DNA sequence: TGCGAAATTCCATGACAAT
DNA sequence: ATTGTCATGGAATTTCGCA
DNA sequence: TGCGAAATTCCATGACAAT
DNA sequence: ATTGTCATGGAATTTCGCA
């Protein structure tokens, strides 16, 4: 601090201090002329403080913190204490926004049958139609067959019944859905494990987990909309004919329909296909197993120019939830314990609690 | 001639009535000709209008071209008739007293019956609750002349609850005494 | 339509119908052996009932109803009938999202002199804090320099009164702001009409055009929020030090704060700057002058792969503004009257008034 | 020595009483001394308290480094003091009864007393409303020896408005007449 | 073995959302 | 204890029809 | 007239929103 | 009768200190 500024008076060298500059003293304070003026060396028993006073005026990152400073003062790497006190700033890290983007996304396999995997949601609610308000949207995974229920809440008792008529036609292994109250009460989880279902959850705010049956969602309301253009918004007799209509779209990618997907061959709806009005059922079957296996599928796009991806280990911080009015976005820093895949982990949250999440809902700790 | 297909042909009947379930009293039964596939729907009546209510269901799934029936007074009224006309689906009647179908259909309805009435005794109020896992096992039962289920066969793959029990249907000693003791 | 079909059936060559087919009849009905199999040739008098009914199923776009319609028929130019239709299905046109992006943005000179320009916007509400519900944020678009008040209510009465304490210290030539009823009152027309006051307002839902004052607001919450962290948000006595602490706050890509830019000279705040202590005002003046001058402008970035931008006489759709549920998310088209500038449009709206328009809430009208 | 600059000093002092005007009775007046520029603040009393609430405005845009007042109470209170001491502003008195600042100053404070009299007659309540324009006023007044007005050496730029009639500033015949009707 | 036009495929854009 | 998706309509690319 | 390290500049990311 | 903006902190680039 003092004695390091001592030798450095009588023009001794120290290691940092470029020897080419006048080191002097005035006013009791330890001065050097520099390039861009006259400043103030604190010893180093000063700096912190300094550092601190600087960034508290506005909070202020790592530049608009060191042009504060170097009005009045000097000494060797400034911008090292400047980003070790961002790096404390509790108020900074849990305040500011990330400018770190998130890795590639994740194009998980498409289920390789009907009926391994359904994803399960809610839309609502709509304007009221015969009492009811909501729509359980139930989308099979691999063919995109979609069906639909109207409720008058989005309940297990409402989910339970509607999916009792649908488990008539098939079991499905999985159903995955997100964590609406719905699907997360232990009523729901002892219907499935009464049936041999094995329930799924997506990771907490990331309806991109639930991408399959949200995107339906927009096809349904696109169609609803269209179908009550200057009517008035009575819903409820619609959704059969919407189920329908949707089960039986080509998907242009595809070249196939939910409907042919399922079972291979179209029923007596308009435009019906009969390419195969010659095979047996037998020779129709096989060629639906062959078009099943080899079905588009996308590839993970590139990873933008500054992304992050966790690494076990790492402080990161989880996205607050709802934040209120004039708080934090983001939770206190909490280390990454697993990486389940590059674009979901689990966290020690400090409490501790292990918490499953995307990295969507992440940002990497500033500043080490 | 064409090879036959699901969806070619529905044939539908009544069962019933039944002692009350939830308020229920029928069982709307359709059959897949080709398939063997069944789909099944409480109703509180056999009217045209509980016919056309249950059906709407199935139609917003897959669209018969025929749906085969008797002469039940449901299915020939012409309420029934303009439906299935807007439907595009073709109405088809049994003669009057001779019911026909096919073997495969024949069986298949004999099934339900009497697997209906093994579960119905003990419990003659609570059949509405069953409908579903009867249905599963209807549809995942072996085909002794196709060599598949209706499952398979709609499908196109083997189903997460295969029925590996090929069961009794049969009524045990007890239930024949109880089934005598319900019906009087 | 039967003519064209009946030449055609005897070997004769019309134009459309490739020659090397075999174009027989069959079941009353005209029909072609394809590589893809048999099909339908309906004459010219059944084919836009055809393609409605297909393109009606579930409301589809191009190679969604053409797939429909290939499997029973065959004609000439099919996509072309196709979509003729889908450019006349007003319920497809007014429900379908966009695939075209906008134009890019523009980067509007930076006001000349401080007091050219104002930009004003209310924030709130936020938590009560004394009775105070709201923010007047005033920002000058040369300096940045930012002046705040608490208001009980976003009222065209609270803003005068605000504005005129602020305009005791000088006159604005011009106020831009957006379409808040405290701002579009013709009572705070007259106040600023009263004083040679230019009131400019944004397009409206566009608040990218009052950017720098949108910008400002979230620097201000996040100090205050910082500020407030575990203590309750009592923001109202925060206010007057937020303004001094943001009006002192370098810019890292302008190396100047907005009082510096305001005044060329730092006032009594904690690391004041003091390279101009040696200057005579007037030549402090002349160096604020020259400051000013050459300050960092953004350029316009590049357009995206795949944007438009509005010519004269295009068909174009403003978006409805605030759609009830199920109902579309886009106006009946009209047309493009005048190109104010690239991503700014006169329309008449087909009722029809003139309405000043972003490109932003605009979609250029599918199929023609 | 340092050439004069903005926020160097400045001079503050109250005015007043006045006749009511919406609550208030005295202005509070601030003058950057290089510069000349005028802040005034309408306050209900000449206290310590009303000063630090007029002041905590002004120093939420510009801190001064010294304020230069008389031995007013308002002024020399402990309070006042601690409120200076907090915010880095060092302050200083003139000598009782021998009040001394610059002669720009001085001219200023002579202006704003005379200009505000000149209004103050035959609308004598009305004076809270017109404080803004007077200090625009007061501030595009170009300054013999220096030459510019205060509002182009604070800023470094020509204002929005420019007052071009360098005006009266001494009463008519009729306020003469109505002023002394006031003062009875 | 090549040309003009039609057909198909490609693919950026945006909207579904969420204890 | 998990993970984005896919209809849309101009454009880019391939194929078709003919010679 | 070149090297290692420090300083500066660059710039993608995201959040302010809106009759 | 108008129009995006700019703090942020890793990375990329330039400059500094020395020889
Ligand atoms: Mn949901
Ligand atoms: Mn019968
Ligand atoms: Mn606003
Ligand atoms: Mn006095
Ligand atoms: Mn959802
Ligand atoms: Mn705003
Ligand atoms: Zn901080
Ligand atoms: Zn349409």
């Amino acid at each position: 601090l003092d004695a390091e500024l001592d030798q450095l008076l009588q023009g001794h060298y120290i290691k940092g201090y470029p020897k080419q500059y006048t080191y002097f003293l005035e006013d009791g304070k330890v001065k050097v002329s520099r390039p861009e003026g006259v400043k103030i060396i604190p010893p180093q028993s000063d700096r912190q403080k300094i550092v601190l006073q600087a960034h508290n005026l506005a909070h202020t990152g790592r530049e608009a913190t060191l042009l504060k400073i170097a009005n009045l003062y000097w000494w060797p790497n400034m911008r090292k204490d400047v980003v070790k006190q961002l790096g404390r700033c509790q108020q900074c890290l849990i305040t500011n926004a990330s400018n770190k983007a998130s890795g590639p996304i994740l194009r998980p396999d498409r289920p390789q049958k009907p009926f391994d995997k359904f994803f399960i949601d809610y839309i609502g609610p709509l304007p009221p139609s015969q009492g009811y308000l909501y729509v359980l949207v139930v989308v099979d995974g691999m063919t995109g067959f979609t069906w639909l229920y109207p409720t008058k809440a989005p309940s297990t008792s409402a989910t339970v019944k509607s999916l009792n008529v649908l488990t008539s036609i098939a079991i499905p292994k999985v159903i995955h859905s997100d964590q609406g109250a719905a699907f997360t009460s232990s009523t729901f989880a002892e219907w499935a494990k009464e049936r041999g279902i094995h329930l799924e959850f997506s990771t907490p705010y990331h309806p991109q987990s639930s991408g399959k049956v949200e995107r339906k969602n927009s096809d349904i309301k696109r169609l609803l909309t269209k179908l009550l253009v200057g009517r008035p918004t009575k819903w409820y007799d619609l959704l059969p004919v919407v189920q329908l209509a949707l089960n039986n779209t080509y998907s242009p990618v595809l070249k196939y329909t939910p409907h042919q997907l399922l079972f291979g061959i179209d029923s007596n709806t308009p435009f019906a296909n009969q390419d195969t009005l010659d095979l047996t059922r037998e020779e129709e079957l096989s060629l639906l197993q062959e078009i099943r296996t080899s079905l588009y599928h996308p590839s993970t796009p590139p990873a933008s120019s500054r992304s992050w991806s966790p690494v076990v280990g790492q402080l990161v911080q989880e996205r607050v939830a709802r934040p209120a009015s004039l708080r934090p976005r983001w939770h206190k820093p909490s280390t990454v314990l697993k990486v389940l895949n590059p674009r979901t982990v689990v966290i020690l949250d400090h409490l501790g609690n292990n918490r499953t999440v995307s990295i969507d809902n992440l940002k990497p700790t500033s500043h080490q | 001639d064409r090879p036959q297909k699901p969806f070619d042909k529905f044939f539908i009947d009544y069962i019933g009535p039944l002692p009350p379930s939830q308020g229920y009293l029928y069982v709307l039964v359709v059959v897949d000709g080709m398939t063997g596939f069944t789909w099944l729907y409480p109703t509180k009546a056999p009217s045209t209008s509980a016919t056309v209510k249950s059906l709407n269901v199935l139609t917003s799934i897959a669209i018969p071209k025929v749906i085969h029936s008797d002469q039940g007074a449901a299915f020939t009224s012409s309420t029934f008739a303009e439906w299935a006309k807007e439907r595009g689906i073709h109405l088809e009647f049994s003669t009057p007293y001779h019911p026909q179908s096919s073997g495969k259909v024949e069986r298949k309805n004999s099934d339900i019956k009497r697997l209906l009435t093994k579960l119905l005794v003990g419990r003659p109020t609570k059949w509405y609750d069953l409908l579903p896992v009867v249905q599963l096992a209807l549809n995942n039962t072996y085909s002794p002349v196709l060599k598949y289920t209706p499952h398979q066969l709609l499908f196109g793959i083997d189903s997460n609850t295969p029925f590996a029990n090929q069961d009794t249907l049969d009524l045990t000693r007890e239930e024949e005494l109880s089934l005598l003791q319900e019906i009087r």
